[PDB]
């Protein structure tokens, strides 16, 4: 995920695409042996009143 | 205390409540580790690894 | 010296904390649901279907009709006037940026919700070039905001404004997306949400004081940061006619007909079906349901309530609104009858547009202080000193009588030879200073042929 | 003599103790919830629907919305004098002042105060170059203040005022952020809380007198230190028609339809469920309810409420309220005749026209004595007598009947042939002193042209 | 019916204030869409006035 000398940093920590899908990165997603998510992400809806 | 303001103790509060209320949200959608039983499912419940 | 930091969530707090007790007087011209609207003797099921009242939403309207500026009127600053110097003149000036900001459709609104709240806020400010293009960038931007989005603390001790934030939510309203501090000498605004903040835009300001200005509605000196126009007198009448109409509405929907009962007569014998606990009727005209009878059995019957009962207490109630409003009585239906002369309807009339008046006497301070505010803006150092001493000019607020005051003005201007001089005729009849002005333009035209 | 910082102590008790005597006026000008006000008949639990009643709000409104000052008259052995524009006769310098203060404003304001409490106080001194930031600096700052923030004592001796005290309220309402003690000879201010956060700063002034008038509302000269406008008759109606008016609404509440009953079927033979006391009757139109009856049973009603009878009480109410306040029938009752013609309109306001030129007459000795203090306060010399004889000119109540006034002034003056001068037929219109002054600009410039 | 020329005006008073207002509002509308129809088809700049 990283190319020529390597001096930047490696593409999906930029938040770049892999295979067409994009990235979202965050510094409290892991929880045990569990450290990211894949799938399909328009299943989830959320709402706040008020 | 809320006469004086000291260090700004009530306006610090009130931002850091406010990212601990965040914080609540996503653990619970997330890993549903204190979920209300209004929320339905949570990220972690899936059957694939 | 004030931290800028610390004063932004001060005065979030003074806002976001006052939302909540002018959410209740939004809710008479909104209709939203009051509990206490709500009439007891509706069976609990049936207690959603309201009925709303909108004596808070017609009188708040039959003010904020009426209210519109002619324009601005400033002494003379040396010789007998400026009144015919035209676009030269101090007039002018102030009129022309309030055409160029559209400030005869905003004001009207920032009108209107001074008497929904009891408070609007004018802000004053020189348009940025890099946003908003459709602007002229030579006039100072005027923009009038509610109490919904910008909050001003006045020092008691003078009735100057001390500091004020805008603050504006997202599409959803649950969340501020931007917040603007406002102080004497500089303004600054953040551009993201609250737990996203990002280093101020700041400008200063030469103005020495804040560039915002309460419209209020008071009625009192004792009113010190004014009052909403909707007094408790017309809300208690708004929910009393609310629970009156869902009682009648209840009633109309199971009391409106009489109650069929039959006695004595045994439910075998008249052959009802013994797990339903019914039977079935033809019922069409002229049937004659004979029965069998017998132990005293009979038919008697419940009356129907009588919902005039009802009415009468509607038809007092809208006379309590009347006069508590001071709305005229055809506008709550009210009345005996029809104006049926030119000034039988002044009379009508005159309760509520000496009212009207006071609210352009009392807004016109404002507007008096905004076009100053605007002024030092825009040319910096002193105010000249027959500004202190303008007065806007406000439309009649009565209703327009046109062929009434025509046989009037004609009788007193005599073709010259009468008791006035013909500009006092123009302004007799009503015609705007604005269209005085172009009028003075065609009578040359015409003068200049006899 | 007393030292000043022992004499602000003794003037704040006994303006502390006033708050409690006013507030009962208070009381009824807003609807606050007042207990004589609520209708024994509803029962405990209702008793916080309550009723509120407009008639004392309707009347000190209908009196002070009248009431404009147009200009002052002065006098001089030269029999008149010019009417010379912004300064030259000496009332156009009052004038000048009453505009570089908004006293347009604040009087139209101050005057509703003093008729709710009874009085206000009028306040004189020259400005503060370093807080007084929006007015001309040479101009006197005359302010009104309500006698919720304002006391003075008054000798009766004399009715002089031998000293004040102005006490500002934080925006809590509950400490004294600052105290302004006014002496004969000197004027003194302490600025952040009761002298306890700041020493006092002092100014002397040029005069005799405390530099405080009272506006006061004396009825009769035994009013000697005035009374509030809410006369005890407009108190008692309003209260009895609060009353009134609840026992209504909780009737229609409870009573405005029958209630329905049986006798002689025990529960269990209406298949009655033994824990709830009910059975769900099939609540459709034209259903037939078949019972055994078994005792030889029988329906009753008790009958609804008449609420017309509440009604026709409440009928003698407003018009009791229309008497005691002189209103014309029209601002209380849809049910009075609207008047058809301009005489009918004269006869219907008369009433009140009269008891608001009352209010002009009474009021107008304050302003006047307020502006004879001004120009010691400002000019530093004695004042030339003729101002002793200056007098207050007033706007006509009553309402512009233009089109019966415009065919009278054309009849009297007759294109110059006619009884009257020109100018006692604008007069005679009703045109102010501040339009008479463009009036004669605009006859010259068209007697330029003939 | 209102009998007269003064009673039509009484009985349409509210109405014709309401449409007024109306009038005032929409207005500001095509106000201001004529500046961008404008600004469009001569290309270039707003003129001031």
């Amino acid at each position: 995920f990283v190319e020529s000398t390597y001096e930047s940093l490696t593409t999906p920590f930029r938040e770049g695409r892999i295979l067409g899908r994009p990235t979202i990165l965050s510094d409290h997603v892991a929880e045990g042996d569990v450290v990211g998510y894949a799938g399909d992400f328009s299943q989830i809806i959320w709402g706040q009143v008020g | 205390t809320v006469r004086a303001n000291p260090a700004n103790y009530l306006g610090t509060m009130r931002t850091k409540v406010a990212t601990a209320i965040a914080m609540a949200f996503d653990n619970a959608a997330l890993h549903g580790t204190n979920a209300p039983s209004a929320f339905q499912g949570y990220l972690d419940q899936s059957n694939k690894t | 010296s004030i931290d800028p930091e610390k004063l932004r969530d001060q005065l979030l707090d003074a806002f976001e904390n006052k939302q909540n007790e002018l959410k209740s007087s939004k809710a008479y011209y909104d209709a939203e649901r009051r509990p206490d609207a709500i009439g007891l003797a509706v069976p609990l099921d049936m207690r959603k279907y309201l009925a709303h009242v909108g004596y808070p939403r017609t009188y708040v309207d039959a003010i904020a009709e009426r209210q519109e500026l002619e324009g601005f009127r400033i002494p003379s600053a040396n010789g007998e006037e400026p009144e015919s110097g035209g676009e030269n003149d101090p007039a002018s000036e102030l009129w022309d940026w309030w055409q160029a900001n559209n400030l005869d459709i905003e004001a009207t609104l920032g009108h209107t919700d001074a008497l929904i709240y009891g408070t609007a806020y004018i802000t004053i400010s020189m348009p940025d070039p890099e946003v908003d293009f459709d602007v002229d960038p030579e006039v100072p931007l005027i923009r009038v905001e509610p109490p919904t989005a910008l909050y001003a603390e006045v020092d008691p001790r003078t009735r100057k404004v001390l500091y004020a934030i805008r603050a504006i939510y997202g599409a959803d309203g649950n969340e501020i997306v931007s917040a603007t501090l406002y102080l004497p000498d500089t303004t600054m605004t953040w551009l993201r949400a609250e737990g996203e903040w990002e280093a101020p835009t700041s400008t200063p300001h030469g103005l020495e004081m804040v560039p915002v200005i309460p419209i209020s509605n008071r009625t009192r000196l004792s009113d010190l940061y004014g009052t909403s126009e909707i007094s408790p007198e017309l809300r208690s009448v708004t929910d009393a006619a609310a629970q009156i109409l869902m009682n009648m509405q209840g009633t109309a929907n199971l009391m409106a007909i009489p109650q069929r009962l039959i006695f004595g007569a045994k439910p075998e014998e008249l052959g009802i079906n013994a797990e339903t606990g019914q039977r079935m009727f033809d019922a069409y005209m002229a049937r004659i349901l004979a029965f069998e009878g017998g132990e005293g059995a009979h038919a008697e019957q419940f009356s129907a309530a009588e919902l005039r009962n009802f009415v009468d207490a509607l038809d007092a109630l809208d006379r309590k609104a009347a006069s508590y409003s001071g709305l005229p009585p055809q506008y709550l239906s009210s009345s005996s009858d029809n104006p049926a002369s030119a000034e039988a309807i002044k009379a009508a009339e005159s309760r509520l547009v000496k009212k009207v008046e006071r609210k352009n006497k009392i807004f016109g301070g404002a507007w008096e202080q905004a076009m100053r505010l605007a002024y030092k803006m825009v040319k910096g150092g002193d105010i000249p000193t027959e500004y202190y001493r303008m007065e806007t000019v406000w439309r009649d607020p009565s209703t327009p009588t046109y062929a009434a005051k025509a046989d009037a003005a004609a009788k007193l201007f005599a073709n010259g030879a009468g008791l006035i001089p013909r500009e006092r005729g123009w302004v007799d009849m009503g015609y705007t200073i604005v269209e005085r002005e172009q009028m003075r333009q065609w009578l040359e035209q015409d003068q200049k042929q006899g």
